[PDB]
């Protein structure tokens, strides 16, 4: 029972750390979404002198 | 008589001043004759990009402009470039201009074919898809060809896409008795010289038996200009129409680097002042590769089986090159840089190379059912592998871990040796027939050699040879 | 001609009024109509052929960038604060000549084919075209030769090829030039003309490695091509072509010869600044498209020539910079497209202590054992993917716990191999000593040995085999073949020094 | 009869000026409007003649603020690069970017004025010794041994206290280096500039009495500077430093910040100039500009230039082309983490991320680089361990894994030591931690001698003896 409980507690704490790392990852993900948008903006900007 | 004055020189972009009425048509051949660095009159072959206007026109060069003072006279011949075609090429390493790269005898230029010729009719195509075998184990396992169709390789960097193509070239080229047609474009003179050497060694360049040669070479390597890198695919297509339209044979069309082939006019559109498209993209490059692929068609005359190959750009699949290429190719092969990271050579993208002829209607429900089970286990293996690297192989259930064994195994036994590979690999290559590995994968998902190792499955030819390697490694484990 | 017709007003439109119903030629002198920051729009000089130098009226070599209609954009090679508006740049006509002989070898040449070293003007009487053409496939032989990296992991993993074209992707202080430096030290016995090209490096560090190369005497075998960052991007972007011209002088002099281009990623940004300095349409990270082609114009200059072309080995050594190793850079993407086989490093492993930090699965031999000696190509011939797979299983191991006899055995063999990769900084081996270690690990006789013991044990093995099996050194050397006489000598003195070091 | 061109066009500090059609001034020629304020004739528009536009007009970088500038105002061009009050006149003088006294001291002696658009020191002319420079700070001694005579930089995100670590560096090295010291506040929050002036006074590095014998000079362009003002402020600082390194031939202690802000200024300046901004915001000119910056910063043979500079490493993007472009040209970039200050380490350098040219066994001593590589790979293993540590936690880890983990944890904690002047935020009087006491502490820590001492006890603990006493306090605390 001690093994069952400590496994359970480790997985619970892991789930907490998991959703934490998930939020950090998605934060950087949407940050990169802005980055891809910025590269698109750059491609837009060269056209402004081009056509 | 329509002489051009070389109006402005901006890279391969050339403003030309042909005369007012005598400004030529689109895709016009022109030749800026002038003093070379030799001082001899080098005539610069060039293509009419577009009418700038006012008797001046935008034109991509095929030669190098280094030495073009402005106003220089240019023979606007007017029409699409007529490649020396047919068996004249078969044996000749032609330039993109069709000039002999091979230091060969000059081609029979009576054979001559206009470059940007259009594409065929849906009526005019031959209409049955056929498994062109490979000698390549997991290739023929995972996906059958539509012979006469488009063999496509979305390629990693230095991928052995070269190597995969090369062993495939060896196998299918000895098999298919059509005149092979290798286009080495945007490529390495080391790699291309190896290709020419191994085509003579493959008897198909046939350095003695030139024009008994069952192959041609089109040369468009990356040292050529981007306008040179632009045009050469159509030149390959014109030779392709001469052998599959005109000579009407079941054509063999090695074609690469298609991503560099994109990349050139992709680079040249802003040189043309055609507006910025995507991340390197030219705008109507969609339509450009569409004319490429549509021109690459098995006519009713001949089956234009077409080894096409683009660099999958930095393994970005949504990158507009492979994005456009996805509808283009008939059977397609991403490789797996994971399997190259697994070290496989062939490193087939196991979930990610599909075929038109991948069907129980087509491959047989033997083959399709086998691959159904196979890719099923492979996919759930990739799935549960995440809970592996988080949760350890201890976390595995019974059939999951059996599948995991099956995964690492069928990975390894899916890897075969190419006799091409034998310097970068060093192994004897086995031209692996298809139903042999159908038996082996039936056995692998049957767990027969589950006794054996994936070390004993790593880069081998037969499931019997796999059990033999198991015998070898077992007796070595005795030692 | 929104730019030209503005400053035409004072002279050139006054000339246009002067010569209207008249068709003229000012076709030699570009009076420097517009000019900004190394980029000029000189009115005239229309008969200047493309690629020519332009003798600026103050004295500067305008590099021929783009012939616009009225003026032309020209790239100043020099500091054009001297030139006044409308300066009649004569067209200097010589289109990218290059004072080329062996004269600059043993001299740190500046980018002008002048010595940066202050060893005086290299009397290099030939004029190789700086923008040179490239080695054709018919002009190529296959690179049959093996080149001596000395980095036994490298020549173990990726065969250095005479004539070949490898690129080293790296990290901010990979110190990747030091790997090149020891390669030059390996090249210091290799009868190869050597070039140390240097784009925008710390000229301090350039002098540091220059002193190290002089002290090495690879700077006898080497010229140093040098253009530090404060110079013109004319020079910075272009200078690779100059090194290629010197190389082709040595390579149409048929020699084994090798070049070391210190980052062209610097030159990539330089030509990026050239493109925006042209005020042209730039692209991915402000590169033009053509830079890749220009890289290609850089790259495929270096090949194993045909014997018709003299079998001249022009071996290439790029070390492309990379932001934290981000291969998706169009710089890195074009380079990945470019060099036939490439050296990915992972300075994590330098921070892990592997100095060299060869990112083994990521580093690539497109060539393979064709550029290995048949001794080595026999001996460690199946060892590269073996170390890869030992890494692959050890990768598949930390997920698991109970390492089986096959599993822990391959893990022992691989951890042994990883320590066996660890050649110290400038601890080059003979390919005799290299393949000696390869036969040690290949016969597995140190899979027994613990890695703490195995480092010095391989060292003592190397020294004993230097003494006891110099015959085997000349065997692996002379026969180029790890014969069973030689491999038996290897196993023989391996047992001998195994006794002598278990003794230790 | 210098050409008084009219003020042709004015948008931003790039003004166009119509010079004489014969007499256009040089590239990088200085200029001056005849000039006004409402209050009289403020003639203050000295200007950097950027680009010969033509039609007798040319675009130029005015070195001041542009208000009231009448289109057509006569700028007499100096026709020459701007000269600054170089030399020991500046020693004591907080010089403006204009060469004027930002101290509001007396107007300095104009005998040593200098063209800051100047040549670079040759590879023949450069000194070449790989001498390290002593620090007193923990990883600053250890990991990146700062090289004597070199542009040692610190790339860091904003709010690092790049201010703070630079000032503690100033505090140690200033008393330490008998070489001449030149600080360039460049776009600085001149509150901290005023702090720096107060501190130089407080140190006697402004020996206010004998202001000539201050022997440390200030060159400040505040945050409020315009960008063309912020453009060549470093060039003027370098010019007076070059008087120190060639004219005085003194050892050039030369700190400066922020070079990334200097790049940002040049970026917006070229945005004014009508040139296509190449990178994310950066000018195409950024490359050869920062190269020219680092190229004057060559440690000359007459005076080697220990040039500590700083990169405002923006957005934590090392791959920002500013910090990327910098990472070549610096000799030793202390990479300052934001994260270790979220761990509370002041200084927060990711010593893993920094790198020394000086890092060699042959250079640092084989003992030093040996223990250094040991601690470095301890860090590397710790960072690798962090991945599995994150979700799963260390109960799945091994005991050698936990051994290495707490070991490198101890290494990281002992890497935290206070800094000397750093108290004004925190309160701690720092220890000028010498290299060998650090070496013994590394020896104890990685050797597991300190593996009975506590990790929290090693936090901001200078010596291993000081750690031993701090642990004695903790072990006393019960």
């Amino acid at each position: 029972a001690s093994e069952l409980a400590a496994r359970m507690t480790a997985m619970s704490n892991a789930t907490d750390n998991a959703n934490e790392l998930k939020k950090t990852l998605s934060i950087n993900y949407n940050r990169a979404r802005q980055a891809k948008i910025t590269g698109e903006i750059l491609e837009i900007v060269a056209g402004a002198n081009a056509c | 008589k329509n002489l051009g004055r070389i109006a402005q020189i901006i890279g391969p972009v050339l403003d030309v001043a042909f005369p007012p009425g005598k400004m030529p048509n689109i895709y016009n051949a022109l030749i800026v004759k002038g003093r070379d660095t030799a001082g001899q009159p080098m005539n610069v072959t060039c293509e009419v990009q577009q009418l700038l206007g006012n008797n001046r026109v935008r034109a991509v060069a095929m030669s190098a402009t280094d030495g073009l003072t402005r106003g220089m006279e240019v023979i606007d011949t007017g029409a699409p470039l007529s490649v020396p075609v047919g068996g004249a090429t078969l044996g000749r390493i032609f330039n993109v201009l069709g000039e002999p790269v091979d230091n060969l005898g000059p081609v029979d230029t009576r054979t001559t074919s206009p470059i940007h010729r259009s594409a065929p009719a849906f009526t005019q195509l031959d209409t049955k898809l056929s498994i062109f075998e490979t000698g390549i184990k997991v290739v023929d396992l995972l996906a059958p060809y539509r012979r006469g169709g488009k063999i496509g390789l979305f390629g990693g960097a230095g991928v052995g896409k070269t190597v995969l193509i090369m062993e495939l070239i060896n196998n299918i080229a000895k098999a298919h008795g059509g005149v092979s047609v290798f286009g080495g474009v945007g490529e390495r003179t080391r790699e291309g010289n190896d290709l020419y050497m191994e085509m003579k060694e493959s008897g198909v360049i046939n350095e003695q038996n030139i024009a008994e040669s069952k192959v041609a070479l089109v040369y468009g390597q990356m040292n050529e200009p981007p306008g040179a890198r632009m045009r050469v695919g159509l030149t390959a297509l014109t030779m392709a129409e001469y052998f599959r339209d005109v000579n009407e044979q079941d054509v063999l069309l090695f074609i690469d680097n298609i991503f560099r082939f994109v990349q050139a006019g992709s680079e040249v559109s802003a040189l043309l002042g055609r507006m910025p498209s995507a991340v390197g993209y030219q705008p109507t490059l969609s339509t450009e590769m569409g004319s490429l692929q549509e021109r690459i068609t098995s006519t009713k005359e001949g089956s234009i089986t077409s080894i096409q190959a683009v660099y999958v750009p930095a393994d970005d699949l949504t990158d507009p090159a492979p994005a456009t290429t996805f509808a283009h190719l008939d059977a397609t092969t991403v490789l797996s840089r994971g399997l190259a990271a697994k070290g496989i050579y062939p490193a087939v993208d196991p979930l990610d190379s599909t075929s038109t002829m991948l069907q129980p209607r087509i491959v047989g429900e033997e083959h399709y059912e086998i691959a159904q089970r196979v890719k099923e286990t492979l996919q759930r293996y990739k799935e549960l592998q995440d809970i592996i690297a988080i949760l350890g192989l201890d976390e595995l259930s019974e059939e999951d871990r059996l599948t995991v064994a099956r995964a690492r195994k069928i990975e390894r036994f899916l890897s075969q040796p190419f006799f091409v590979a034998e310097v970068f690999t060093g192994s004897p290559g086995k031209y692996v027939g298809l139903a042999e590995t159908i038996r082996g994968f039936q056995l692998i998902l049957s767990g027969e050699l589950d006794s054996l190792p994936e070390q004993a499955f790593y880069l081998v030819g037969n499931i019997d040879e796999a059990t033999a390697k198991a015998m070898n490694l077992e007796m070595e484990s005795k030692l | 001609m929104a730019t030209i017709r503005a400053d035409e007003i004072s002279k050139i439109i006054r000339e246009r009024i002067e010569g209207y119903n008249r068709e003229v030629k000012v076709v030699n002198t570009g009076t420097v109509l517009q000019v900004g920051d190394g980029i000029a729009r000189i009115h005239g000089l229309d008969e200047v052929m493309a690629g020519e130098l332009v003798e600026f009226e103050e004295g500067t070599i305008g590099i021929a960038l783009n012939l616009e209609s009225n003026n032309v954009g020209v790239v100043l090679m020099g500091d054009g604060l001297m030139i006044q508006e409308g300066s009649s740049v004569k067209a200097t006509g010589r289109i990218a000549q290059i004072p080329v002989s062996e004269a600059y070898l043993g001299r740190v040449i500046n980018a002008l084919a002048k010595p940066i070293d202050g060893r005086g003007e290299i009397t290099a009487s030939e004029s190789r075209l700086i923008e040179s053409p490239a080695p054709g496939i018919m002009s190529r032989r296959s690179v049959y030769e093996p080149l001596q990296t000395g980095l036994i992991a490298i020549d173990a993993m990726i065969p250095v090829g005479r004539g070949q074209r490898e690129l080293i992707i790296g990290d901010r202080q990979t110190g990747k030039t030091a790997v090149a430096t020891d390669t030059i030290l390996n090249q210091q016995g290799q009868n190869v003309i050597c070039v140390y090209v240097a784009i925008g490096q710390k000229a301090s560090s350039v002098a540091q490695v220059v002193t190290n190369f002089q002290e090495r005497g690879a700077m006898e075998y080497t010229i140093v091509v040098a253009e530090t960052a404060d110079s013109p991007a004319t020079l910075q972007y272009l200078a690779p072509y100059t090194g290629a011209a010197l190389a082709e002088y040595f390579m149409y002099r048929e020699r084994h010869t090798l070049i070391i281009y210190d980052d062209l990623s610097k030159q990539a940004q330089a030509y990026r600044q050239m493109s925006l300095l042209l005020r042209r349409p730039p692209g991915r990270e402000a590169y033009p498209g053509d830079v890749f082609y220009l890289h290609s114009r850089l790259l495929e200059r270096a090949a194993k020539l045909s014997s018709l072309l003299g079998e001249g080995s022009m071996t290439a050594l790029p070390i492309v910079e990379t932001q934290a190793g981000d291969v998706s850079a169009y710089i890195p993407t074009n380079v990945i497209s470019i060099t036939d086989g490439q050296i990915f490093l992972s300075a994590d492993l330098f921070n892990a202590g592997i100095r060299p930090a060869i990112n083994v699965g990521i580093s690539v031999s497109r060539v393979g054992s064709a550029a290995q000696i048949k001794a080595m190509k026999k001996v460690a011939g199946k060892l590269k993917l073996e170390l890869a797979q030992f890494a692959e299983l050890e990768a598949f191991a930390q997920f698991a716990s109970d390492l089986d006899k096959a599993t822990q055995n391959q893990l022992a063999r691989g951890q042994r191999l990883r320590e066996l990769l660890k050649q110290p900084q400038s601890a080059p081996l003979t390919v005799e000593e290299q393949v000696m270690t390869i036969y040690t690990g290949t016969n597995g006789y140190l899979d027994s040995l613990e890695l703490d013991q195995v480092r010095k044990y391989l060292v003592e093995l190397r020294t004993y085999v230097k003494t006891n099996k110099p015959e085997f050194q000349e065997i692996i050397s002379s026969t180029k073949t790890f014969t069973e006489e030689a491999e038996a000598l290897l196993k023989e003195a391996i047992q001998e020094q195994m006794e002598r070091f278990l003794l230790q």
